[PDB]
């Protein structure tokens, strides 16, 4: 226990040291990025020790080390949950971040604020680890909002660009809408269970859990970009490519799913909540995969790939398979981060070109990025025995054989076919055919930082799923008896997706000119959701602010009904009193009227 | 629809000045005038000492002598016990399961 | 402010770029680029300008129907993925005037040459103002165009913020 | 409290007897020393308040407000000494004297045991505040702002005077310790409805309650920086502190009398938050942000629960430092471009990198990022209003979204984008300005490590 | 299929039928617009390029805009059937609406508590 | 270090190592390295510090509050008696908050300790938590921010009157 708890905390403290060194104590600015990258790699080693101890004997513990605050009967302590979910996620996050940080040392080499960039990446990682190891809701909320704010600063990295500032604020807007659900759950859990600690919530185990769980579902919707609060994630491509790699794999986006996984003891008894998450995930995975089919920006295709894969995780929550949802988070982190890294390699070689229509003919020019891109695409599409197969295929079988919404099941299978199509689209247009890029050839992927960082994620993208699946302890009874057509559905629809994708891709070479359909326009413009919602809602809110709240009310009627009218009455009254003619005759005449009135009317003489 | 002769003359004059300005951005040789495997292991040796060993000493001292001296601050899940296990604390032997029906 | 010729040539360039976005492949784009050029060539010598305007109007309606919903954009063009990316690195030259003397001391040669440019700007300014006065009609300028310098030793009026603007890749 | 009243008084002979060129150095140094000694008021007990004498007492509510008040005086001297540089010596000393006299009234106001004594000092703060705005404000409209400020206060405070004297006739005392034991329930009647309104409206106008807030954006746009700092940081809290005390003797009538003012606050905060999205003047935007934050405090005070009272106290302290920071940040731009228009100077992060960090930190506290005390206070209020009625979470949640939008909008518009080409006088941040910003944020963020000291008596 | 403009999607300039039917009277107006723009451009550039200037080039258009968006409203405000109905509809109406929402919710909750049908088993924080 | 009766713990049952593999256990060697590299040096420093402490032994005490008459024995408006009764009530109220915290802490530790068997093995802790929360709720819930012994007594009498009324009609 002493080694387990000591080493788990040292991992987190190790990550904070490069941040503390920004106080210019013992700093070597020459190579701060190397220093930060070295800290991550050493933290990965230290985190494998408690992870190994958990795998051996299932050792789990909670560290409530610092009493922060007691509010009457609610005691808040800095508490860390070193359990199954935190033991397996932390090494994966650190391993992936290690590659991303090493890659960023090449990708961001010419950025004058590279030191600040690596500090923000490190702060990003710290707030995620706070999120993942939190044992109470207030601590979790610190990490919850921390990753959101770090997303804002990294999406808007190139702050002179209006589109970057717009995308950064859009992430804040959508995530804060999800945060309404988060505070709802906190309020419900305090009022009804008198706690924010996971232990007491699970022990009391409320049966009337609709309200808190809908709040958590809303929080996950925003954070994991499920349908309704989804547009911000593809918009986050404004950030530098290393931001997207980290944002889409080991940090921001999986937090929503992780929040629902942490509360599976409640959701597993709530079929109403299961139905909602099942259908929310199904429409998300289908809709965003459909959007990816026609995107031309490489970073946007992969961004929509993440939204589709997140929706699948949300479907896995819906069918009450939280540990399968968690496994997909871990496997997805490897090949999704690689795919962004490979795309960054292509973008860099083509002088910041991100349109696949201007790529082509790179299969031999960039052999290593090609290999990684092909491996990553095969892992994403569930090629057997690669890292993605050990989660997705189990998820599809579990969904196929579950008691579940039939429509949600069909939408999920179609989205699996669409995954093959849009992965084929990247490979076909980026790597095959003839070059379509400019004439001055500057292709070069021979930097050891680029090669080594992608290499490590390539190895993970092959073996990580096999290694993880063979070491985690069983917590369910996996369904292994089913008809042949329910066992192979994932493989078949994926293969049909590849074949159909090849027909579409090759037809673009025929000397025939085609007009666009409504389906094509609907896919390209993302179902018009950003176009309608991002114009209408801001217009309505911003118009209400100036026209009615500010001018109509605060500069007019609240002025009129009091200070403006009161002043008029006094000014009019003053002119009545003072506009006298100065005549002795008129004043003494009023004296007579006063004396008479005093008696006849008021009887002051009595 | 090309430059007028006056447009051409102005562009030529600004072009001469702009190129002169850009050349004047080059640093002279002395600028900036500044005011006054064995290695690889050692680099990684000093880092491990200062960023792993020293922090773990502090954390272990803090956990052992301050946190674990208070109730319920570190709570372990109790170890799983299986049929046929022996207990260290007592020496108790957990009996085996029944004989399985053949399968 | 656009002539008929300018409108036609803008549509030709715009239509070809959306065609290239649909075709993608260079050999396919070359084929349809020639077909489109032929369509502009058949009505090249139209003289009845009423007919020419109707042809332009109908062509624009055709372009709107057939435009790519997601056309290619050069990375640094407005709406591109690198547009305004380096604006955060562009610092105006007047900021060097506020440098501490020790900061200026690190670049003695750069700041000596900078003083020469400031001297050149100072000694040129009065003549620049006078040239604009004597060349501007009574009611002020009617266009945004500016003239060249006329004599030798003169500089074109209002040159400083063009000549000394930040570099496109300033860091 | 004499150990704080007398050294505060001694600041005035110090300023008037200083060397001509040492008035800022001397007044700043010694008011920091007074601020240091104010930490002795932390001797608070779990059951009893710190009852010094027949005139003055301190408890967990007044203590944090006292420390904020005495901390702000040196910060106000730092912020003012630049725009007052041309002012002649005698008028500089008169300005400092008004700030000192404001602090003296404030520390007596927050520790007065008797409610009528609290009233007189509560009213006395108007005089120096009005003088600071009208005499040293910059624009023509400071005279109107002075009048609106003066008459909004007196329109409410005069009825409070009648109510307070009436209570003393009926109860025999206005000593707050006495009222804790002799309080009797307020029965339903039309006389008691107007007694309730007389007891509350003066504090509502100061908070300010939505609908009685129109004087505050005026006051800020016209006040000098020190006026804005003290107005936002402390003077608004006179209403909250007053409400927290007087609600003792208004039960159970507050059960139903609070409804109209909860509706005004709950809807008011969304309106004022929405208004911030369209404000064109930076000072006016910060002013409307205060109305929205203080609408939370009114709700918290009116629903009277331990969690809401703890949240109200933390919010009052947290907002005091944050809003004072934001005004100081906006003023530092004003001292360069001499305009409050938010859209005038853009992309300032390119020209003032470190000042943009202070802008970021201030904005993050304004939107209540956890675990800042800004968030702790807001969260505690949201928790308690949820029990009051579950539907309030929708209004509370919407305001949180709008608050983030306008806080980051202010940061984005002024610090990011492209710099304005013709504004070529953005000189580097002075040491004074950087120190002023850090003397706000650093105590604010340090309080996160020991929040209990700003949570009030209900802790 | 004709273009249908909306408030949030303007008619493209190339599809505007007034874009092509350009008269000598319309060219005269375009010339006068460019003269105002050019006159203002010159006035700006003479200050912008002046080597001796340090500060802000005050823009009366910006000052007029900020003045109009605040101080100029109430003087030009008239109480009439429009502003009174908008003043009432969005000024008092929401307060009455929310009053009934919260008042009804709290009466229902209080009636259940008194009858002992609201579950407050572990509710000891408020 | 703490009273085991107040913060109880079951006797810990650890299984003995029972390897079924020829591979060495990496955890066994890391445990030895950790004990040698981390624990022993840490223990030496602590023992030096404990020796210094033993040279300067001094004591502090837990304050004892004598009982005084409660608000029920105070004449109306007699502030001197009310004050002492009120302060005592406030001290008891703070103590009752911490008693609930102790029971909640017991409940939370049981839940973690018993793992997947917690729903069955933590019944006694859950029952104790339910009872103290009920008792605490009766005393203090609904009193408002301006609570007092007077308001607490009024609430109790309202509850007593309801209990008597029901008992009569039975
Ligand atoms: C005893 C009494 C103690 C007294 C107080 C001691 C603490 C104060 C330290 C004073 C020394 C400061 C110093 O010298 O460092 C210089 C330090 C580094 O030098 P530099 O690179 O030249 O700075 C230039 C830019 O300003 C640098 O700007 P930047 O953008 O590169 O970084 C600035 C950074 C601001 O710095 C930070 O706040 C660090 C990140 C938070 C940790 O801004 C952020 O990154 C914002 C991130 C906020 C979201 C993080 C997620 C929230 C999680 C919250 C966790 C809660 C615990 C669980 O500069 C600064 O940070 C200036 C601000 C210093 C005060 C910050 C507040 C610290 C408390
Ligand atoms: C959900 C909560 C969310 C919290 C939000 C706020 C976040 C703030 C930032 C987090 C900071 C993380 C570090 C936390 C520990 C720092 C404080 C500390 O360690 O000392 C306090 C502790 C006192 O013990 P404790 O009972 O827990 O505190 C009660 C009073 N608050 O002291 C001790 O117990 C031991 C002190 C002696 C240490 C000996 C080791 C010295 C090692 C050499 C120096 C290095
Ligand atoms: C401007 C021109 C209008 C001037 C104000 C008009 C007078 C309004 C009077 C409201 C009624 C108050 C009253 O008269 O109550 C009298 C009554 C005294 O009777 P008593 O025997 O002492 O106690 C038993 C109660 N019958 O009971 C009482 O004394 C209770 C009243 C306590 C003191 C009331 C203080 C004045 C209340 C009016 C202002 C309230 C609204 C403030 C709004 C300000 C907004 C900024
Ligand atoms: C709740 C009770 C509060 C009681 C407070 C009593 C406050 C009394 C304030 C002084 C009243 C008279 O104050 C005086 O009013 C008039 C009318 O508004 C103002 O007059 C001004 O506004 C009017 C209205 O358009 C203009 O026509 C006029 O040209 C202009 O000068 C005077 O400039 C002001 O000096
Ligand atoms: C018995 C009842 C009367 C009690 C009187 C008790 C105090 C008597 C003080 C007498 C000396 C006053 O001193 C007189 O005022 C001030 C302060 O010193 C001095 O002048 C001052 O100018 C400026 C401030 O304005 C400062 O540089 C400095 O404070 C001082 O030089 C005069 O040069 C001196 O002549
Ligand atoms: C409900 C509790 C609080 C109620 C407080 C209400 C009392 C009155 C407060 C304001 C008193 C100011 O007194 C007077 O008001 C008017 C406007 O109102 C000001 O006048 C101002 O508004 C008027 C009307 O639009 C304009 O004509 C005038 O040009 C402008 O200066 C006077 O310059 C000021 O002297």
């Amino acid at each position: 226990m002493n080694m387990f708890s000591s080493l788990s905390l040292v991992t987190l403290l190790l990550l904070t040291m490069p941040i503390m060194m920004m106080s210019f104590n013992t700093y070597k600015p020459s190579n701060y990025p190397l220093y930060v990258k070295t800290a991550i790699s050493y933290a990965f080693i230290t985190s494998m020790i408690p992870t190994m101890m958990f795998i051996h004997s299932g050792q789990e513990l909670i560290i409530s080390n610092w009493h922060w605050l007691t509010i009457q009967t609610l005691k808040l302590s800095l508490s860390f949950k070193m359990d199954y979910f935190s033991m397996m996620f932390i090494p994966v996050a650190l391993f992936v971040t290690w590659s991303i940080m090493e890659f960023s040392m090449w990708y961001m080499y010419s950025d004058p604020n590279i030191n600040k960039f690596f500090k923000y990446l490190l702060l990003f990682l710290i707030t995620m680890l706070i999120l993942v190891t939190a044992n109470n809701l207030f601590q979790l909320f610190i990490g919850w909002e921390g990753v959101g704010i770090m997303s804002f600063l990294l999406i808007g990295w190139w702050y002179g660009r209006a589109d970057a500032n717009t995308a950064a604020l859009q992430a804040i807007l959508y995530n804060r809408i999800g945060d309404i659900g988060f505070i709802l759950a906190m309020a419900w859990f305090l009022t009804n269970l008198n706690t924010w600690d996971l232990q007491q919530i699970f022990m009391l185990n409320p049966s009337d859990s609709n309200m808190p769980l809908i709040g958590l579902a809303l929080a996950a919707t925003g954070k994991s970009a499920q349908f309704g609060l989804h547009p911000w994630l593809p918009s986050a491509m404004e950030g530098p490519t290393p931001v997207s790699a980290l944002l889409h794999s080991s940090t921001m986006v999986v937090a929503g799913i992780f929040l629902l996984i942490r509360f599976y003891p409640l959701t597993e008894n709530n079929k109403y909540i299961q139905s909602i998450t099942l259908c929310l995930g199904a429409i998300t995975t289908l809709f965003t995969a459909m959007c990816a089919l026609t995107q031309n920006d490489i970073k946007k295709i992969i961004a929509f790939s993440t939204s589709s894969q997140l929706g699948l995780m949300m479907v896995t929550i819906g069918i009450n398979q939280p540990y399968l949802a968690f496994l997909h988070i871990c496997t997805h982190a490897f090949f999704k981060a690689m795919l962004f890294m490979c795309s960054g390699s292509i973008i860099h070689s083509l002088n910041d070109e991100q349109d696949i229509r201007k790529m082509g003919g790179l299969f031999k020019a960039m052999p290593f990025t090609t290999t990684a891109l092909i491996v990553g695409s095969l892992a994403l599409t569930g090629m057997p025995f690669l890292t993605g197969f050990y989660s997705k295929d189990l998820i599809i079988e579990a969904a196929n054989t579950s008691y579940t919404n039939a429509w949600a099941l069909l939408m999920t299978l179609i989205a699996t076919s669409f995954t093959a199509i849009y992965s084929t689209r990247i490979i076909f247009f980026a790597l095959l055919g003839q070059p379509r890029f400019p004439t001055l050839v500057n292709i070069n992927e021979n930097n050891p930082l680029l090669i080594n960082s992608i290499k490590r994620l390539l190895i993970g993208s092959l073996f990580a799923g096999y290694i993880i699946s063979n070491n985690i302890p069983p917590t369910t009874i996996p369904q292994m008896t089913m008809p042949y057509y329910l066992k192979t559905t994932a493989l078949i629809v994926t293969i049909l997706g590849f074949i159909l994708a090849l027909e579409i891709s090759n037809m673009t070479k025929n000397l025939k000119y085609h007009y666009p359909s409504n389906a094509f326009k609907f896919s390209t413009l993302l179902g018009y959701f950003p176009t309608i919602m991002h114009r209408l809602a801001p217009y309505m809110n911003l118009s209400m602010s100036q026209k009615s709240a500010s001018s109509l009310l605060d500069l007019i009627w609240l002025e009129a009904i009091l200070p403006k009218t009161i002043s008029l009455a006094q000014m009019k009254a003053s002119t009545l009193v003072t506009n006298q003619k100065g005549l002795i005759k008129l004043y003494f005449l009023s004296f007579l009227i006063t004396i008479l009135i005093s008696m006849i009317l008021f009887n002051f003489h009595e | 629809s090309g430059y007028t002769p006056e447009e051409k003359l102005r562009l030529q004059q600004l072009r001469e000045l702009r190129r002169r300005w850009l050349k004047d951005q080059e640093l002279s040789p002395r600028e900036p005038v500044l005011p006054p495997v064995i290695y690889k292991t050692y680099r990684h040796s000093i880092f491990a000492f200062t960023h792993v060993l020293i922090p773990v000493w502090i954390i272990h001292y803090y956990l052992k002598y301050h946190v674990t001296t208070k109730p319920y601050t570190i709570v372990e899940k109790k170890p799983r016990i299986f049929p046929g296990d022996t207990i260290l604390e007592t020496g108790e032997v957990i009996p085996p399961m029944k004989e399985f029906p053949d399968q | 402010y656009l002539t008929h010729q300018q409108k036609v040539l803008r549509l030709y360039k715009r239509a070809l770029r959306h065609l290239e976005s649909w075709c993608i492949h260079r050999d396919k784009y070359r084929y349809f680029a020639c077909l489109l050029r032929a369509r502009f060539d058949e009505h090249k010598n139209e003289k009845d300008m009423v007919k020419a305007t109707q042809l332009l109007r109908e062509a624009e309606e055709e372009f709107w129907h057939g435009q790519h919903p997601q056309p290619y954009i050069f990375p640094e063009s407005p709406g591109g993925t690198s547009y305004e990316r380096y604006e955060c690195y562009k610092v105006p030259e007047w900021c060097l005037d506020d440098w501490h003397p020790s900061e200026k001391a690190m670049y003695p040669d750069y700041f000596a040459k900078r003083e020469q440019w400031k001297k050149l700007r100072r000694e040129s300014w009065e003549r620049e103002v006078k040239q604009l006065q004597e060349e501007t009609p009574v009611g002020g300028p009617r266009t945004e165009a500016l003239p060249p310098a006329r004599k030798q030793g003169d500089l074109p009026p209002l040159w400083w913020h063009i000549v000394t603007r930040p570099r496109e890749r300033p860091m | 409290m004499l150990k704080y009243i007398i050294p505060t008084i001694m600041l005035m002979p110090l300023t008037w007897l200083s060397k001509n060129n040492m008035i800022w150095v001397n007044s700043t140094a010694h008011s920091l020393l007074i601020s240091f000694t104010s930490l002795l008021l932390m001797n608070q007990f779990g059951d009893n308040s710190l009852n010094f004498s027949l005139l003055f007492f301190s408890d967990s509510l007044s203590t944090p407000l006292l420390i904020l008040t005495m901390w702000l005086l040196p910060l106000m001297l730092m912020a003012s000494q630049h725009h007052l540089s041309k002012e002649n010596l005698t008028r500089k000393k008169l300005f400092i004297t008004m700030l000192i006299s404001l602090q003296l009234f404030l520390i007596m106001t927050f520790t007065a045991m008797e409610l009528i004594l609290f009233y007189i000092l509560f009213e006395a703060t108007l005089v120096p505040t009005l003088i600071i705005i009208t005499r040293w404000g910059n624009q023509t409209e400071r005279l109107n702002a002075g009048l609106y400020f003066l008459f909004y206060t007196l329109a409410g405070s005069l009825p409070l005077l009648v109510a307070l004297i009436y209570i003393q006739n009926t109860v025999g005392s206005l000593n707050f310790l006495m009222l804790q034991y002799w309080v009797q329930p307020v029965h339903n009647s039309w006389s008691n409805v107007f007694m309730w309104l007389a007891c509350m409206m003066a504090f509502m106008v100061k908070m300010p309650l939505y609908g009685l807030h129109l004087w505050l954006p005026k006051a800020h746009v016209e006040a000098p920086i020190a006026g804005s700092m003290v107005l936002a940081a402390v003077l608004l809290k006179l209403g909250g502190y007053g409400m927290l005390r007087i609600t003792l003797i208004l039960n159970p009538m507050t059960d139903f009398m609070a409804y109209p003012f909860i509706m005004l606050s709950l809807w008011g905060m969304i309106m004022t938050s929405s208004i911030c999205l369209r404000q064109t003047d930076l000072k006016s935007l910060i002013a409307y942000s205060s109305v929205s934050h203080m609408a939370l405090v009114i709700v918290a005070i009116l629903i009277q629960t331990p969690w809401s009272y703890m949240g109200a106290t933390a919010l009052m302290i947290a907002h005091g430092l944050t809003s004072s920071m934001l005004f100081c940040l906006a003023n530092s731009n004003y001292e360069r471009i001499h305009s409050r228009t938010m859209i005038l100077a853009r992309g300032l992060q390119t020209l003032l990198p470190l000042m943009a960090t202070w802008w970021l930190l201030a904005s993050l506290t304004n939107l209540a990022l956890p675990p800042t005390i800004n968030l702790i206070g807001e969260l505690f209020v949201v928790m308690s209003t949820f029990s009051w009625s579950n539907i309030t979470i929708i209004l509370m949640g919407v305001n949180m979204v709008i608050t983030a939008l306008y806080s980051l909008y202010m940061l984005i518009m002024t610090q990011r984008g492209k710099y304005t080409y013709h504004i070529n006088n953005i000189s580097p941040s002075f040491t004074r300005e950087n120190a002023l910003m850090s003397l706000h944020i650093l105590p604010l963020l340090l309080l996160t490590l020991n929040p209990k000291i700003i949570l009030g008596p209900l802790y | 299929p004709k273009y249908e403009a909306s408030r949030l999607s303007s008619l493209p300039t190339t599809l505007d039928p007034a874009e092509y039917d350009i008269s000598s009277e319309t060219r005269k107006a375009q010339a006068e617009r460019l003269a105002i723009r050019s006159r203002l451009k010159r006035e700006y550039q003479l200050q912008y390029y002046d080597p001796s200037r340090r500060g802000v080039i005050e823009d009366p258009a910006l000052v007029r805009w900020t003045y109009a968006r605040s101080a100029n409203i109430y003087p030009n405000f008239r109480p009439n059937t429009k502003t009174s109905l908008l003043g009432a509809l969005f000024g008092i109406g929401p307060l009455v609406f929310w009053y009934y929402v919260f008042k009804t919710d709290r009466d229902r909750k209080e009636k259940l508590i008194q009858e002992g049908k609201l579950d407050r088993t572990f509710n000891i924080s408020y | 270090s703490w009273d085991k009766d107040v913060y109880p713990e079951p006797p810990r049952r650890t299984p003995a190592p029972s390897p079924q593999t020829s591979l060495p256990n990496p955890i066994t060697y890391l445990t030895k390295a950790f004990d040698l590299l981390v624990d022993r040096p840490v223990t030496l420093v602590r023992e030096f510090i404990e020796r210094q402490h033993a040279k300067n032994k001094y004591y502090y005490y837990h304050r004892e509050f004598r009982r005084v008459p409660d608000i029920t024995e105070c004449q109306e408006k007699d502030v001197l008696c009310m004050f002492e009764a009120e302060m005592q009530w406030r001290r008891d109220y703070k103590v009752d908050q911490e008693i609930v915290n102790i029971i909640q802490e017991r409940l939370k530790a049981c839940q973690q300790r018993e793992g997947e068997s917690h729903r069955q093995n933590c019944a006694k802790e859950l029952e104790q938590f339910t009872q103290v929360v009920k008792a605490y709720q009766d005393r203090y819930h609904d009193l408002g921010a301006h609570y007092s012994a007077r308001k607490c007594l009024a609430k109790q009498k309202q509850r007593m009157l309801a209990e008597r009324k029901a008992a009569k009609e039975a």
